[PDB]
């Protein structure tokens, strides 16, 4: 998945768009009225994160080999 | 290990003989008293397994694999011993004796069942201990004294001993293990920010500073920030679901503290201050812009906002362009993009929408209407794009031998070849029509160009792949025309279904049969057994 995203990131029709650069994988220091760089400013930082939901931890749970080690929060 | 049954029985006892008298953990001396207890029961338990305690390898700090037993009774790693004793220190490190002859005295019946056993206990014992502070700690609403804070985070260090220095422990109360890189947990971080925000700042600063001082002095903190700032969005995440409280009013609590964000951004800013209120402040700020970002979802996919939401993305909007952090902005249209795709964006990127200001200044300055869609099938990889960008030169021209030039120059035969040739095919031939300006290229003379390349062609020349070609040179294919209404799902779901048909006609393989079957003849599924279906 951050293979296939980072070849489609560098597609040359839709990167010329400097909307996909702040949305897909391009760090937003292009952008001319930003602050300086600064240790909790960092790009890694002002990224998007996961919502953690039960259909994740049945994904978990069924990638892990619950079906011994932890069966009963499986059913 | 039925070893040490007597011995744990006898605790057992002792334990309750010393809890009669304090029966509150929350405080210092019960907790004292039971890691006292378990270090002095790992302790006998050592001596009673493995004669007297056998101690890790004095050099990694850790327990020794294929242990070697020395004349004074060390415990020794074999790779530490073989790469520390064959120069010039024939001696004990620890209580400095000379070896004699050679570390070829090794044991293979006892000090490796021994160190097993004292893995497991110390596994035991350390799990437990952090489940007791997890819960003896946190039975309820009220916070714990100072004291056992103080000791619970001070557990954690190894700080210097003769001889690296100042690892971190996994909430071991032990000494005998060790982790030779500095590595932070988030545990007792999410343990103490459950309780309220502003009677567990003064733990987590000192904490952090500890850290700043003996683990992180000049390191990647951004990983330890962002690890930070998720620990308290979480933390503020479950104590505002958990409680008991409606939205409204906290819609008009953050919408007080966007107006009354005070910026103070030159205080925590140049290099190395880190204050935990800052990170409470941009996680709050982070979970603003999350909920900003479902309104302008939501607005995108229904009516208006009931006129109290459209304050608080009003108030949003406000902030920020008030302030010129435009990296909350980024954070903004990263969430906004990941919960629902680019498409959202570019058609929030057009030129007039009342939603412009999420976006910075740059990025709609220079930003034209020719922004197309992205063909999704780069899953291939150097040899797709290779023939769709021939296929794109040869739209351009009329000349149509690049294609099949590029075709014969690279590896993946025959059925993968032709899978990249119709998508290539149907992907130029969707960009054109999609695309207003350039509407029906190929019928400007060029699609003479595309059937004298099938007629000499015969990497293709399939009856099968012959009708899906002419089906879908001209757009006379029954995929185009799925009629859908919501405008955003409808070039996925097209895409879908060509995909999933190119795949299926090149797809020679005998559990691709049955597919074909479904998805080419019907009238032979007639009364089938479809899968996927419940059964009784
Ligand atoms: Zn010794
Ligand atoms: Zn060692």
């Amino acid at each position: 998945l951050p293979a296939i995203n980072a070849l489609i990131s560098q597609d040359e029709r839709i990167s010329s768009n400097p909307v996909t650069k702040i949305i897909y994988g391009d760090p937003a220091t292009f952008l001319p009225h930003l602050p300086q760089k600064s240790i909790i400013h960092c790009s890694k930082i002002w990224s998007c994160r996961r919502k953690i939901t039960v259909e994740y931890l049945q994904h978990i749970v069924e990638q892990k080999n619950g079906k011994e080690t932890v069966p009963v929060l499986w059913h | 290990i039925p070893e040490l049954s007597p011995l744990v029985t006898t605790y057992v006892s002792l334990l309750d003989k010393c809890l009669e008298e304090d029966s509150n953990l929350k405080t210092c001396r019960p907790f004292v008293a039971v890691m006292t207890t378990l270090c002095d029961c790992k302790d006998k338990a050592s001596k009673k397994f493995s004669r007297f305690g056998i101690q890790p390898c004095f050099i990694c700090h850790g327990d020794a694999q294929d242990p070697v037993c020395l004349p004074c009774d060390h415990v020794y790693c074999l790779r530490c011993i073989q790469t520390w004793l064959i120069p010039g220190q024939m001696m004990c490190p620890y209580c400095l004796t000379d070896l004699p002859d050679k570390f070829s005295p090794t044991v293979s019946q006892d000090h490796r069942k021994a160190i097993e056993k004292h893995a497991q206990f110390r596994h035991m014992c350390n799990s437990f201990f952090v489940d007791l502070v997890s819960t003896m700690c946190f039975k309820d609403n009220t916070p714990p004294e100072k004291s056992v804070i103080d000791t619970l985070l001070s557990l954690l260090f190894v700080q210097k001993e003769l001889l690296h220095r100042e690892h971190t422990k996994s909430l071991s109360p032990f000494d005998d293990v060790v982790d030779q890189t500095p590595v932070i947990r988030s545990v007792l971080l999410k343990l103490l920010l459950k309780y309220s925000f502003h009677e567990v700042k003064d733990y987590i600063q000192n904490y952090l500073t500890q850290l700043e001082k003996k683990a992180f002095l000049t390191e990647d903190k951004t990983e330890l920030y962002l690890l930070f700032i998720s620990c308290l969005e979480d933390s503020v995440h479950q104590k505002t679901s958990a409680g008991c409280r409606n939205l409204e009013q906290v819609l008009r609590e953050e919408g007080h503290f966007l107006r009354t964000y005070s910026p103070g951004l030159q205080g925590q800013e140049p290099v190395r201050i880190a204050s935990v209120e800052y990170l409470q402040e941009v996680a709050r700020v982070r979970l603003c812009l999350d909920l900003a970002a479902d309104f302008l979802s939501e607005l995108q996919e229904g009516s208006e906002l009931a006129e109290d939401k459209r304050r608080f993305l009003k108030h949003v909007e406000e902030f920020c362009t008030r302030v010129n952090n435009d990296w909350h902005r980024v954070y903004l249209v990263r969430k906004l993009s990941s919960q629902r795709g680019m498409e959202f964006v570019q058609s929030f990127s057009k030129q007039g929408h009342p939603c412009q200001w999420v976006f910075p200044r740059k990025v709609i300055a220079q930003q034209k209407d020719h922004v197309s869609l992205m063909d999704r099938y780069l899953v291939h990889g150097n040899e797709y794009k290779a023939v769709r960008d021939a296929t794109a030169k040869a739209v351009l021209e009329c000349k149509t031998l690049d294609i099949g030039n590029a075709l014969m120059a690279c590896r993946s035969p025959k059925p993968q070849q032709t899978a990249y040739l119709l998508l290539a095919l149907y992907t130029e031939v969707a960009a054109l029509y999609r695309s207003p300006n350039g509407s029906l290229h190929p019928e400007a003379k060029q699609l003479e160009a595309v059937n004298k390349f099938i007629k000499e062609s015969k990497i293709l020349s399939d009856p099968n792949i012959r009708c899906f070609a002419r089906s879908l040179v001209d757009n006379t294919l029954p995929l185009l025309k799925i009629r859908s209404a919501n405008s955003i799902l409808k070039g996925t779901v097209t895409e879908m279904a060509v995909h999933v048909a190119t795949i299926l006609l090149c797809g020679h393989n005998q559990i691709l049969k049955p597919l074909r079957n479904l998805a080419f003849y019907p009238v032979n599924m007639a009364n089938a057994f479809l899968p996927t279906m419940p059964e009784d």
